[PDB]
């Protein structure tokens, strides 16, 4: 389970943007567009975005270009 | 037979209970000696004298002791009804004592201190200093769980303002307060607001729009706007006064 | 009774209907868990139609609290008894005494934290001898019939629902006395009319096959509230004079 | 529902009742289960829910374990008054609390309900978990003191595990570790508590971010061996060797949170709870009616005073006293006999303890139970035990004109049926009182929450140089607060000077934690420039270089809380316990601040001007006692 | 103050088709269905007449009895 | 201010006739001789900001722009002054005076007229906003969460700092 | 609602709701009788003398 | 050194009962730590038989009362939980009452049968208030361990369909207590070793040996295991099954369609794009896959076979 | 009448010298009862060794001053007692300390013998100071039955447990409501892994029933 979240607020600050950042992730997954980058304990969605949070390969910084990169992607789609 | 509290009785001030817990255990404890007396059915002069001896005690009053009538026939059926415990009376501020109770728990055999050793049945071995141990008076109130505890998740709602129903009590869901809101306020929970008094309640469509989600596994929400300022708007719209929606 | 009790025990027990007292004494003639027959003595009965003291205790009744109310007779049999005395013991009462409860075995110790402020533990013994239990009595009650397209008839037939449901129903159609009653059950089976839909050559079809009642008419059917379970004891009728039932009444 | 206890959950999780999570999950409970394909469509679905197959309690098992619930108590005071935990399906219709946020909701276990709530869409699901969860609100928004703080019976565990009498078995022996304290505690050979040296290491990180080992005989029990277990690292060995009362556990749980971090301050206070039960079980803790000593000398004093009382009305009776003077001694002479029996009940239940070891006779505190209650902080109060030994005290009419015959009787002695109806007043307008603060304190919160409510930090920061002077109060005798509790927390507005200048020891805004603070501890500073909410330069709200930190967590503020909100709650919350010649105790140099004065014949001080302040200068520099001089004194000084 | 409570009979079909997929386009067609349900729970129109009220070239008369079936299956079973 | 003669001394001459910083101390430390007394212990911060709200409304004692006596918001003249110090007039910026009002007669200034049916008389409010033609913007929370959308104050607050611009 | 001495021997000065009504109902005496007129009584013992 | 061992010594018996054990040669300490044991298992863990279902002559529900007894049919039932009873080869048997005229109805009016062991013949049942009344019940008995109220057991269900039949509490508890004691052991021998005295407490349906016996046989069996260390989808049917038309149904095979665990997460649109369909055919395989249950749509996740392996 | 057999799912050891084991499924009170008994075979007698005495070099006492290993000779004889030592068939030996120097003394440091085997290399004695500091001395290790002390005749710790704890936790078997999870955790001196001490100390209950139970 998550017992204390506090490695994710040491991390991202304002401890509102952390809920949004992991809701956004979250989001990502529950709705697939992408995988987690740790492994899943059996815990929620919820849970693994956290996870996330803490190793620092998940924040509002990395999210933005991943879509992007997603959007020359489909640009990229002419095949 | 129930494991109570120590420090109850010290903050709470109600010292009653901790006699009434003593010389309970000095009026099990003459019964419990009764039966066993009567256990070994013993000749009917025996029981005679012990219950001599119980209604007599400390010195004075006002016991007019037994012997009156027949003491065999006559006196026989009041051994059976003190096999479980010894009925006493203790008067408002006329009741029993200190030296009384002791007095009484020397009869049958008991510690001046109302307190002996115990055990524990998930080890074995001894619980270090006394423990006080007794027979107390428990009341049964009706407040009974089965009665008290009560879920909602999708109930009826009502008609002029679409929301849920009347209490704990059948349909309805918990009253989520004006100071509920202050305690979310204070945090910076805000879609657990949002939800709280628009989707999960007040809105018309919000609530199925988001039921149709919660089962497909999507978790998210199209809050729109409660139903109930709806109304209000039309209540203020019933009087001379127009009130509108601009931008 | 309580172990340690005031002496007011009797004074209010007495005090109150919940207990059964005694017009007159003289030795029980017949004691049984409903009645209790008391033979008069001479000089305190009068002497027109002489006479015997005859009671009935009140069996497993309601209350206003939703508590069960009985009265339990105290006398062995063919015993002499004094007037002013109880010849039996209501709900809370024993043997004149008045017990609001029981008492038991309490020791004031921490346990690892399950007595918590006035949290209490007690027990297995407790709960296996049944002494902490009680008897709830809940009324469910439904009337209707009297519609501008005519009455509604109790049960008897009710379309919609297999046998299940017409079993523990007696032929008359209220409830048989005692069941296993829970959930979604029938308790009294209600219907009402709606009337001359036209036929059409439908609904001939559909009253040929089934017919049923024939079932032209809702089901207004009185059930068991969902969540809510019981065993059903009494059961009272009240016929609108002018009006018979078929059998139960 | 009921709450009831729930002293084998963590503190991240609670109880909740099967049929009624079965319920409140409903919705999701469908959707998992036709995603398996154990049900078609939604009507078989909810058809397997009524029939409650042995199948969908499993999938209720998938869909309740990492999503949080949220729990309330009927009244709300501060936002602790709302808790989201983490469910454990269990079997009943009662639902279940943790003990130690049983302090936040103000929830007694005397028959209270919970009202239990279901973060449904997923961003609610983040923010119950994030913000609104136990761990991360381990501190009153009232006070950055802890809340998890363990109440009655576990302070009482703790305190029986830390105790000596003067012999016991195991005395004066050495053992190698704590794994050989509770070994030798749980064979039945050495005594709880009892004199021991025992060998432990205790770690410091006094280094720069990095822990330091150390290691030493250090003298101690058999209880505070086993105690010592329980503390996570670094923390010294100093905290555990003491009476251990509910006071002593709070420092130790801050200090904790300050020096390792959130995690360890959780499982270490949930640790302390397990074991606090535990050793509060296995004490055999108990009360009896003897217990409670009554002084021997209570009889005399009673005696005494009321033969004063004697003189008192014969006065009257002679003309020599009148009714004002003489009402007003009887009173007196009556309540001093309280102060003597009180303080004779005291002394005949703390020290009385007589107990020989080796040679003859030594003296300690009392292994009585009721005193070892009052003394440990579990439950009752000094004011109570003398109620519940001496004579209770005095009463009053309904206008609350004291009685010139006080009750002599007490609750272990048969009261009689006067000093019941006596008594009668105070109890009743006690209650009546006591009722009417719980609709005068939300009258209260609710005004102070309709005042502020808006005010939210905006801006980080605003770049002011305004602020308030903080200064201890320093009352009369000594310092009613001191600057550390009025500091801690904040942000300075200027840089201040160490004795000798032009060196910074705080460089302007900086907030001030256990470090800045302990370091103005080293030097003598008693004033700094402390930026207020109040001087805040920015238009609309606060900024968090203002605000300074203090939340549920010990870092400084963030941007975008509602700090008036809670502010208001923080102080509606509280609204229920609402109901000669001068001269200096300590040694130190009188200072005269901000006076005029002259010299009278032949030599002396008077003093000429209005405001006269003098304090008190010991030896080590702290501006210290002050007492407001009149005009026109004699100073001999 | 309340005289007022909430009820379901048709919106209870209703419930079916807003958790039950049938796209966009076909449940448009149900919606249409459960207005011509009478309350004895038997369609007043002709297939053919949805098909009017629909005003759609596209439901083929065979695409109404694809969804016709499907809101027959949910329970009430036999409904419509 | 001095002792003219004994007794307490009304919050309006501590803050007029001595300061703000005297004031604020005045306030924070009586209410903190009750709390401290009874063992509560409250941060001065929250005591802080429940005066620094009494603060709002302020009279001017100049002109250059709005009327002499008008009482109003510090903020809103504080804007003012620092906005007519450069450019604007060379400066003209009229001095103010910070006035004091109690709690429920500083909560009666909200600019909110929805938030204004809530915890003040209804009709009262509905008459003089109806017949004014107000128009309120929502903004502030009570009105936001009367109206059910996110609360500018938490985690809405990322909400209505990037909602501001579009 | 507070209690008066003359309660005494009349009026139970313990037994009371809890709660909005407090002193507002209290309760009766084990002893205690309906006066002729409106008022209370309560039974004592005539002492004449010693 | 490794000697030391327990063995069983006299065993004291006192009234019909209670009886006393004792238990000579104890290790160091072991008295206690066997101890506790033997009378936690001793008390939870003791195989035995006791009353279940009871049914009477005229009696519907246990909530009325039967003319001709004093005692309501509840406090009959309840005065039932506490027959003592021991049977050997059958592990349930339907005992049988019957009685007339005044006078207490005792345990031994029953009828004997093959195993019918009363140790109290004198027991009160119920006594008999009329000269002309016979209650006549069947009492039924059944084996069991442990505590098991008359409640928890509608979950079974199967109904019951007499409305007669009133399901009293399983006792099952031979032992209402038991109390152990370990005193300094005199046999020499040596310095010391140490004994175990029990007092425990029977109704008298079990004989102390036994009891004692197996108890420290439990022990021993999870001793024994100390030493060393359904999910079905609900319809899965070839697609060929549902009858597709003629030419309709090879399309879907052309794609290689397993059944119709793939056929159901497939949406309208992916249907539409497989090559030689058309929406007229798509319109059938709505038509007939959503005669049954569902449609296209909704998820799962794996399958059990494979692909053609 | 049948009975539920327990399944042990996981062995979680700590490092090595400590284990984290748990059990389950258990009869309700089973739990408990498993644990306590265990708990005091474990506890009270456990087949061992450890050092019964140390003869003196510098002195012939407990307690006087050293010169060479600043702690006092009752400082020393703690380290002693946690000095893990097993021995083959053999049933008694002395060993003795050989080493003196600037540099402390270990387990090392010691004389090696045949057929004893100590577990600890990295084991302090006691640290040596300046110059010779000549130390040198005869330590016997007798075999280690239940645990004496030293007033029963250097106090020897035989039990090779260093905890004994059973901390229960809710289970659950399907329908079945309550059961009990029976968690043991226990760390040894070195001499033996806690696995194969919980194995015999269990052996030992298993052989106190020898006399009774009919299988
Ligand atoms: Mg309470
Ligand atoms: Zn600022």
């Amino acid at each position: 389970a998550r017992v204390t979240v506090q490695d994710a607020v040491e991390k991202i600050g304002n401890r509102f943007d952390l809920v949004l950042v992991a809701a956004r992730r979250a989001r990502q997954m529950q709705v697939g567009g992408k995988d987690p980058l740790v492994p899943e304990e059996n815990d929620k969605t919820t849970v693994i975005a956290l996870r996330e949070i803490e190793e620092g390969l998940i924040n509002n910084q990395i999210l933005d270009v991943r879509e992007r990169q997603e959007q020359q992607e489909q640009e990229a789609a002419e095949l | 037979d129930i494991v109570l509290n120590p420090l109850g009785v010290p903050s709470r001030m109600n010292i009653g209970q901790i006699l009434e817990t003593h010389l309970g255990m000095a009026a099990k404890g003459i019964g419990d000696k009764i039966n066993a007396m009567l256990k070994q059915q013993q000749e009917v002069a025996k029981l005679r004298e012990f219950i001599q001896r119980a209604y007599d005690l400390g010195a004075d009053v006002r016991q007019k002791v037994d012997l009156s009538t027949f003491s065999d026939e006559e006196v026989m059926r009041l051994a059976e009804n003190l096999r479980k415990g010894m009925p006493i009376a203790t008067p408002v501020f006329d009741g029993a004592k200190e030296a009384e109770i002791k007095e009484l728990l020397k009869l049958g055999d008991l510690p001046t201190s109302g307190q002996i050793r115990l055990y524990d049945g998930r080890t074995g071995e001894q619980f270090e200093r006394p423990v006080t141990v007794g027979y107390m008076y428990m009341l049964k109130l009706n407040h009974l769980v089965d009665d008290k505890m009560h879920a909602r998740s999708t109930g009826s709602y009502s008609l002029v303002t679409q929301q849920p129903l009347g209490g704990k009590a059948q349909f309805g869901g918990q009253r989520f307060g004006e100071m509920e809101v202050w305690a979310l306020e204070a945090y910076g929970a805000a879609y657990t607001l949002q939800e709280m008094l628009t989707v999960k309640s007040d809105d018309v469509n919000g609530r199925t729009k988001m039921y149709k989600n919660i089962v497909d596994g999507n978790h998210q929400m199209e809050p729109g706007m409660p139903e109930s300022f709806n109304v209000l708007l039309k209540e203020i719209r019933s009087l001379g006064i127009n009130i509108e929606l601009e931008d | 009774k309580p172990l340690v009790g005031t002496g007011m025990e009797r004074a209010v027990a007495v005090d109150s209907g919940v207990t059964a007292v005694a017009k007159r004494g003289g030795v029980v003639q017949y004691v049984d868990a409903s009645r209790i027959v008391i033979k008069v003595n001479e000089d305190e009965m009068y002497p027109g139609e002489a006479g015997i003291d005859i009671y009935n205790l009140t069996k497993y009744t309601r209350s206003n609290q939703n508590t069960c109310i009985n009265q339990m007779p105290c006398v062995s049999l063919g015993e002499p008894v004094e007037r002013g005395d109880v010849l039996a013991d209501g709900p809370s009462t024993d043997l004149g005494e008045l017990a609001l409860g029981q008492n038991m075995r309490v020791a004031f110790m921490p346990w690892n934290g399950y007595n918590f402020e006035d949290s209490i533990l007690v027990s297995e013994r407790v709960v296996q001898e049944d002494r902490f239990t009680t008897i709830h009595i809940q009324e469910l009650a439904c009337v209707s019939r009297d519609t501008k397209l005519g009455p509604e008839e109790i049960t008897a037939d009710i379309p919609n629902v297999g046998e299940a449901a017409l079993s523990k129903l007696d032929e008359s159609g209220i409830v048989y006395i005692g069941a296993e009653v829970t959930g979604g059950d029938i308790l009294v089976g209600k219907v009402t009319p709606k009337g001359e839909t036209q036929l059409t050559p439908e609904e001939k079809l559909l009253r040929a096959i089934f017919g049923e009642k024939a079932s032209d008419v809702k089901d207004s059917s009185l059930r068991v509230p969902n969540g809510v379970s019981g065993t059903v004891i009494d059961v009272q009728v009240f016929t609108r004079d002018g009006v018979e039932k078929d059998k139960r009444a | 529902s009921v709450i009831t206890v729930g002293p084998y959950l963590r503190l991240h999780q609670c109880g909740l009742p099967k049929k009624m999570a079965l319920e409140l999950f409903k919705p999701f409970i469908y959707g998992k289960l036709e995603l398996r394909g154990l049900a078609t469509t939604i009507k078989a679905a909810k058809k397997m829910v009524e029939r409650e197959e042995a199948v969908v309690w499993d999938i209720l098992d998938e869909v309740i374990r990492e999503h949080p619930v949220l729990l309330n108590r009927a009244p709300t005071l501060h936002r602790l008054g709302i808790q989201a935990f983490e469910p454990v399906l269990i079997e009943g219709k009662a639902i279940q609390l943790h003990p130690l946020v049983c302090a936040a909701y103000n929830a007694d276990f005397d028959g209270d309900q919970m009202a239990v709530h279901v973060p449904l869409t997923l961003e609610a699901q983040l923010e119950a978990r994030a913000l609104m969860m136990s761990t991360n609100n381990i501190l009153s928004p009232a006070n950055g003191e802890p809340i998890i703080v363990p109440s009655q019976d576990v302070v009482l565990g703790l305190y029986y595990m830390t105790r000596d009498c003067v012999n016991a078995k195991g005395e004066g022996m050495v053992l190698t570790g704590p794994k050989e304290a509770e070994r030798l505690y749980r064979s039945g050979l050495a005594s709880l508590h009892a004199r021991v040296k025992v060998r432990i290491t205790e770690y410091e990180k006094d280094a720069n971010g990095e822990l330091v080992a150390k290691t030493s005989l250090k003298d101690t029990t058999v209880g505070r061996a086993i105690l010592w277990m329980i503390v996570p690292k670094g923390l010294p060995y100093s905290i555990v060797n003491q009476a251990l009362g509910k006071k002593a556990i709070s420092k130790m749980l801050n200090t904790c949170y300050r020096i390792l971090g959130l995690k360890p301050t959780v499982i270490f206070a949930d640790q302390i709870m397990y074991t606090g039960f535990a050793y509060a079980a296995r004490s055999g803790a108990s009360v009896g009616i003897d217990d409670m000593v009554i002084p021997e000398k209570k009889h005399e004093i009673i005696s005494e005073a009321e033969a004063e009382v004697a003189e008192i009305q014969e006065q009257f009776q002679s003309g020599l006293v009148t009714a004002g003077e003489r009402y007003n001694k009887v009173i007196d002479i009556w309540a001093a006999a309280n102060d003597r029996v009180s303080k004779a009940m005291m002394d005949n239940l703390q020290t009385e303890t007589v107990i020989n070891r080796d040679g003859q006779e030594e003296k300690q505190v009392s292994f009585n139970s009721i005193y070892m209650m009052a003394d440990s902080g579990a439950r009752g109060s000094a004011a109570q035990i003398r109620q519940l030994a001496g004579m209770r005290g005095l009463m009053a009419k309904p206008d609350g004109s004291i009685i010139e015959t006080p009750i002599t009787a007490n609750f272990r002695e048969g009261l009689n049926v006067l000093q019941y109806f006596i008594s009668t007043h105070g109890a009743r307008k006690g209650l009546a009182d006591t009722a009417l603060k719980t609709a005068n304190s939300g009258y209260l919160t609710r005004r102070l929450v309709d005042v502020a409510q808006d005010l939210v930090v905006t801006e980080d920061d605003c770049g002011t140089h305004e602020g308030i002077m903080m200064t201890p109060v320093i009352e009369g005798g000594d310092v009613k607060e001191p600057l550390r509790d009025r500091v801690l927390g904040r942000v300075t507005a200027e840089d201040v000077l160490k004795p000798g200048t032009a060196d910074i020891l705080v460089p302007r805004n900086t907030l001030l934690h256990e470090q800045w603070c302990d370091l103005l501890e080293e030097n003598s500073v008693d004033a700094v420039k402390v930026r207020s909410v109040v001087s805040c330069d920015t238009d609309f709200g606060v900024c968090a270089h203002c605000y300074g930190r203090d939340l549920a967590r010990g870092h400084i503020i963030n941007k975008g809380e509602a700090i008036g909100v809670i502010a208001a709650q923080s102080i509606g919350e509280p609204g229920t316990q609402l109901t000669s010649s001068i001269q200096v105790k300590n040694k130190g140099s009188i200072k005269l601040s901000n006076v005029k004065s002259v010299v009278n014949s032949s030599g002396k001080l008077v003093i000429t001007s209005r405001n006269t302040e003098l304090k008190l200068i010991d030896e080590f520099g702290r501006t210290k006692e002050s007492y407001k001089v009149p005009y026109g004194a004699v100073l001999a000084k | 103050y309340q005289g007022e409570t909430t009820q379901t009979l048709q919106d209870y079909l209703m419930w079916q088709v807003e958790l039950t997929p049938f796209t966009d386009t076909d449940r448009a067609i149900a919606t249409s269905i459960v207005d011509a349900v009478d309350d004895t729970g038997y369609l007043t129109i002709q297939i053919e007449d949805i098909v009017d009220s629909i005003g759609d070239d596209e439901i083929g008369l065979e695409e109404v009895e694809a969804v016709l079936k499907r809101i027959q299956r949910f329970d009430p079973v036999g409904v419509a | 201010g001095d002792v003219i003669s004994d007794g307490p001394e009304a919050p309006h001459d501590i803050l007029r006739l001595r300061g703000v910083h005297a004031v604020t101390r005045y306030i924070v430390n009586e209410v903190q001789d009750v709390y401290r007394l009874q063992g509560v212990k409250i941060n001065d911060k929250h005591i802080e900001v429940i005066v620094r709200q009494m603060l709002r409304k302020a009279t001017i004692v100049n002109a250059g722009s709005s009327d002499f006596l008008e009482g109003e918001q510090v903020e809103y003249s504080r804007v003012k002054i620092a906005n007519r110090e450069l450019e604007a007039n060379g400066k003209v910026g009229a001095t103010y005076s910070r006035d004091l009002l109690g709690i429920t007669k500083a909560s009666l200034a909200t600019e909110s007229f929805i938030s204004a049916a809530s915890f003040q008389e209804t009709t009262r409010v509905l008459t003089e906003a109806a017949v004014a033609g107000k128009r309120d913007e929502l903004r502030g929370l009570k009105e936001n969460v009367i109206v059910g959308r996110l609360i500018p104050a938490g985690t809405g607050y990322a909400y209505h700092q990037d909602r501001m611009r579009r | 609602r507070d209690v008066h001495p003359t309660h005494y021997g009349r009026v139970c000065p313990i037994e009371t709701p809890e709660g909005p009504n407090i002193g507002l109902i209290n309760s009766l005496s084990v002893y205690a009788q309906t006066n002729e007129y409106g008022f209370l009584e309560t039974p004592y013992r005539k002492v004449t003398d010693g | 050194t490794e000697f030391l061992k327990p063995r069983l010594v006299d065993i004291e018996q006192v009234s019909s009962t209670h009886a006393k054990v004792t238990l000579e040669p104890l290790e160091r300490g072991f008295g206690h730590t066997l101890g506790n044991a033997l009378r936690r298992i001793l008390l939870s863990s003791m195989p035995g038989c006791a009353v279940t279902e009871v049914e009477i002559d005229g009696v519907l529900h246990e909530y009325s009362t039967k003319e001709g007894v004093q005692e309501d049919i509840l406090e009959i039932l309840l005065n039932l939980k506490g027959l003592a009873v021991r049977v050997q080869g059958k592990d349930e048997v339907i005992l049988t009452l019957n009685k007339s005229g005044i006078g207490p109805v005792t345990a031994a009016d029953i009828t004997h049968d093959g195993d019918v062991e009363i140790v109290k013949p004198q027991h009160v049942i119920c006594h008999l208030t009329d000269e002309n009344a016979s209650i006549s019940m069947r009492i039924k008995v059944q084996r069991g361990r442990g505590y098991v109220p008359a409640s928890t057991r509608i979950h079974s269900e199967e109904d019951e369909r007499p409305i007669g039949r009133l399901l009293v509490d399983a006792c099952y508890s031979p032992v209402e207590r038991i109390a152990y004691n370990v005193e300094a052991a005199r046999v020499e021998q040596r310095t010391d070793l140490d004994k175990l005295v029990i007092e425990m407490e029977t109704n008298g349906t079990i004989d102390p040996e036994e009891a004692i016996r197996r108890a420290a046989t439990i022990l021993a069996e999870q001793l024994e295991a100390f030493v060393d260390l359904e999910f079905d989808p609900i319809l899965l049917r070839p697609v060929d099954d549902l009858e597709l038309t003629v030419r309709s149904a090879n399309c879907l095979k052309a794609e290689a369609i397993h059944y119709i665990g793939d056929l159901v997460q497939r949406t309208e649109v992916e249907l539409l794009k497989t090559p030689n369909l058309g929406k007229k055919s798509l319109t059938e395989i709505k038509d007939v896959l959503a005669s049954r249950g569902l449609s296209l749509g909704m998820r799962l996740e794996n399958w059990p076979p494979a692909s053609i392996a």
